[PDB]
């Protein structure tokens, strides 16, 4: 249960700055840890500043990237489905009754199955 | 014996040796129970814990995960380390590095999570298995089941120094002059080579100049032949 | 869009499954997303 | 050495595993599969995720408005009007449902209803089924009619043995107002309920308005026929209009 | 724009570059834990054997062997057997009058070489007026060749001049 209006566009748009700032923060903490260890090995007791362990931040960056990726994949699936439905199915959404639509769908499925069986028999006879 | 402390009734290392007579857990108790003040030597000690001493920490970690591997197709698996005496020596090392970290925050923690002092629980499990195996103890108690839990802190990919051999059994071994046919842990080991890297065959795999400023203790201590160090060899890096 | 288990393969003939909401962190925080730990997946896996 | 499942835990950390092949390529048998219904290849992972999201939605909706039982050895979140607690899953992959409670009949019918409610979950085709099961609270043998109907439809024991079964929601033959999300019951004097789903070897739905104190029921072959079948057997009034009218509309309507 | 990491990362220029490990490989091991990166059989073998042992870089012979059968190339006594290996003797065999073969001694493969030197120029060319005119046309056309190339230009121009001899 998310209830995000199912619209991916503004979601991705509003989520982009999160990726930006998270990348900024991870680069910052990485540079901090770098200067810390470079003062550790040869410097002195100077790096006294408890920062993030760089594990949680990087991993949550990966996780938000993951969430945006799955959202974009869902958006692509939705648009592709809309496209092919528009391309190979008439517009009847309450001018044909739903039983007629279901019957047409079943008939098309049967014709596709017949085509598939014909091609399979052809491949069999070939071999 | 690397302590420039103040004298007392007995030697510092000698008085530390008797730590065996102590309770099971809460090393933070026993450390002040024996002595706390006279253990610091100088400010310039922040080069051993975070660089080389971390090993021993990881070492004890490598024991835990390797504890429940008796069913593996190897009776001791990787290792067993059920001597106790050597284990007691390592436990003394743990308590002294604990008071070290108490004296300086650049110690070797678990590096992963649950810091708010994993080292304490690690040490208490080690002392538990120790006292469970000191004087002819059992192996795999019920405690073994609970300590077998994999805390989200154990790292991997340790050296475990080793070398090939000459398995010429009975008949013939023909080699060329080159192109062999098949058949010091102070860091200094990146992925690709970065210096001359004078190494050795026993376990060493170390650097030539040691690239340090005041850690000359180990370097000078191992300039000559190391543990059976007749195999101190050298080889340049590859080039494309 | 929830309860995404993470199964993968790295061995020569075996694979490994794990939770995708822990991220090397037992119970410290979450991944800022899908709800975590749906029921019990570890036993369902180990059963077969 | 790999076995460390003597005790239990609450975390998952890189469990190892042909097992994937068996776990994948959905089989048409959801575990036990006694053979009630369902011509759909159901994957073990699929039904597992389905069951976990079902129990999550169930606990959510039982915590939302109704009373439920606090955490204990077994989560009893089936707390209906009078009393009901059956949410234990011996075989977790299959389903999490059992017999709620028995205090009086209206008893193999109880086990039949339990098995029907367990099979009513099936694949996670829609979480609306949760709302339906929540609305399933007719104590005075009100649910028993639909229970026996669904049992006879699924088992065919010994519409005249035709397709007559409608336990789902959002029917296509409903009065078109908006695509329904979870129509279970109407909280009024006359509680609405989908009576049946009639279909030949054509296709139509039939609702019902049980007067819990007004069932006004292509259309030319359905509404006059149902009105006549209702007016004919108008002497069903003891629990008069409990299942006699349903059985007459089902069988004696031809 | 996010360049704060850049200079501080570039700070670690000197030899003691090992700590990077402790900064990245654990987190890496969190996301990427691959034991199978290059488990296939792999071994480094620098060289086995390398030398021509027969002539100059192959390119010259490889290209000249592709010429017409009308030309017949051979070698004189090997006075530059190994390094030079270039003093060619050619015999024009076609529907034209034959003549004296040229010298064709080239330089390293950069080819700034007007290879022919006509070791037998004087007496072989004072023989007859016809072949003298052939030689005249030969040298006149060779002068016209801008940065001549011993590989093909020499023999081609010589054949063209020999075919021009018929006036």
């Amino acid at each position: 249960q998310q209830q995000q209006d199912f619209d991916p566009v503004q979601r991705y748009k509003m989520l982009i700055p999160q990726l930006k700032e998270s990348l900024q923060t991870l680069m910052k903490v990485a540079a901090q840890n770098l200067i810390q260890n470079t003062n550790i090995d040869n410097g002195q007791k100077s790096s006294d500043a408890p920062l993030q362990r760089f594990d949680k931040c990087l991993e949550e960056f990966y996780a938000l990237c993951d969430q945006l990726e799955l959202c974009l994949r869902l958006a692509h699936e939705c648009l592709s489905q809309s496209c092919d439905s528009a391309k190979h199915s008439p517009t009847l959404v309450p001018s044909l009754p739903y039983p007629q639509y279901l019957a047409v769908i079943k008939a098309q499925i049967t014709c596709a199955k017949d085509i598939h069986t014909a091609l399979l028999d052809c491949a069999n006879k070939v071999t | 014996p690397h302590f420039l402390n103040t004298p007392d009734k007995s030697p510092g290392d000698r008085l530390a040796e008797i730590c065996a007579k102590i309770t099971d857990v809460d090393i933070d108790k026993v450390m002040i129970n024996l002595k706390t003040e006279e253990f610091v030597l100088d400010m310039n000690t922040l080069q051993a814990l975070q660089q080389l001493l971390q090993w021993v920490g990881d070492f004890v970690l490598y024991l835990l995960v390797s504890l429940p591997n008796q069913g593996s197709p190897l009776r001791p698996g990787h290792s067993f380390l059920r001597d106790g005496t050597s284990l007691g020596m390592l436990r003394e090392l743990m308590v002294v590095i604990r008071i070290w970290g108490l004296l300086k925050p650049s110690c070797l923690p678990v590096y992963t999570a649950t810091s708010d002092d994993s080292m304490s629980l690690l040490f208490r499990l080690l002392t538990k298995l120790w006292i469970c195996c000191r004087d002819e103890g059992a192996a795999s108690p019920a405690s073994d089941g609970l300590v077998s839990r994999l805390q989200p802190k154990q790292p991997l990919r340790l050296r475990f120094g080793r070398a090939p051999t000459l398995p010429s059994s009975t008949s013939t071994l023909q080699l060329d002059g080159l192109t062999r046919a098949p058949g010091l842990h102070l860091g200094a080991y990146p992925t690709e080579e970065c210096k001359a890297c004078t190494r050795c065959g026993c376990v060493t795999m170390l650097k030539s100049p040691n690239k340090t400023t005041a850690v000359t203790q180990w370097e000078q201590r191992w300039i000559k032949n190391c543990l059976c160090g007749g195999l101190w060899r050298r080889v340049p890096l590859s080039c494309s | 869009n929830m309860y995404c288990i993470d199964i993968y393969c790295r061995s020569r003939g075996v694979v490994a499954i794990r939770d995708g909401a822990y991220s090397l962190f037992d119970n410290s925080k979450l991944v800022e997303g899908f709800y975590p730990a749906p029921g019990l997946k570890t036993f369902l896996n180990m059963f077969v | 050495p790999p076995p460390r499942k003597l005790p239990q835990r609450s975390w998952a950390a890189s469990i190892p595993t042909s097992a994937l092949n068996i776990l994948l390529l959905p089989s048409p048998t959801p575990g036990l599969v006694p053979g009630l219904a369902g011509s759909y290849l159901c994957s073990p992972l699929e039904r597992f995720l389905g069951s976990v999201i079902m129990r999550r939605h169930l606990q959510r909706i039982i915590q939302q408005e109704t009373l439920q039982l606090i955490n204990s050895n077994e989560p009893g979140v089936i707390m209906f009007k009078t009393d009901a607690l059956k949410c234990r899953v011996a075989l977790s992959p299959k389903t999490n449902q059992t017999l709620q409670l028995k205090v009086t009949p209206e008893d193999e019918l109880q086990v039949l209803e339990k098995f029907f409610e367990t099979r009513v979950a099936g694949p996670p085709f829609k979480a609306n089924t949760l709302i339906a099961f929540t609305k399933l609270l007719g104590a005075p043998t009100h649910i028993l009619r639909d229970c026996v109907h669904i049992m006879k439809l699924e088992l065919f024991p010994d519409q005249l043995k035709w397709n007559v079964q409608f336990c789902l929601t959002i029917p296509p033959s409903a009065p078109p107002i908006a695509p329904p999300g979870t129509p279970a019951v109407v909280l009024k004097s006359k509680m609405l309920f989908f009576l049946q789903l009639t279909q030949k070897t054509v296709s139509i739905i039939v609702p019902i308005i049980y007067d819990m104190a007004t069932q006004q029921a292509n259309s030319s072959v359905a509404a006059p026929m149902m009105v006549s079948n209702i007016l004919k057997r108008f002497a069903e009034m003891r629990q008069g209009e409990c299942t006699i009218f349903a059985a007459v509309r089902d069988l004696m309507a031809n | 724009q996010p360049l704060l990491d850049a200079v501080l990362a570039n700070i670690r220029s000197p030899v003691f570059n090992h700590s990077l490990y402790r900064t990245f490989v654990p987190a890496m091991m969190a996301i990427h834990g691959p034991p199978i990166v290059s488990p296939v059989v792999c071994s480094r073998k620098r060289r086995f054997e390398e030398d021509e042992r027969q002539s100059i870089p192959n390119v010259l012979q490889g290209e000249v062997a592709r010429l017409d059968p009308k030309f017949l190339v051979n070698l004189d006594p090997s006075h530059c057997s190994n390094n030079g290996t270039v003093h060619l003797i050619c015999k024009l065999d076609d529907k034209d009058l034959p003549s004296v073969p040229p010298l064709e001694l080239s330089v390293p493969a950069d080819y700034p070489a007007q290879s022919p030197m006509w070791i037998d120029r004087q007496w072989q060319y004072d023989a007859n007026p016809f072949l003298q005119s052939v030689h005249r046309c030969m040298t006149s056309r060779l002068l016209q060749l801008p940065d001549k190339h011993s590989v093909t230009a020499l023999l081609n121009t010589w054949a063209q001049s020999i075919h021009q001899a018929c006036l």
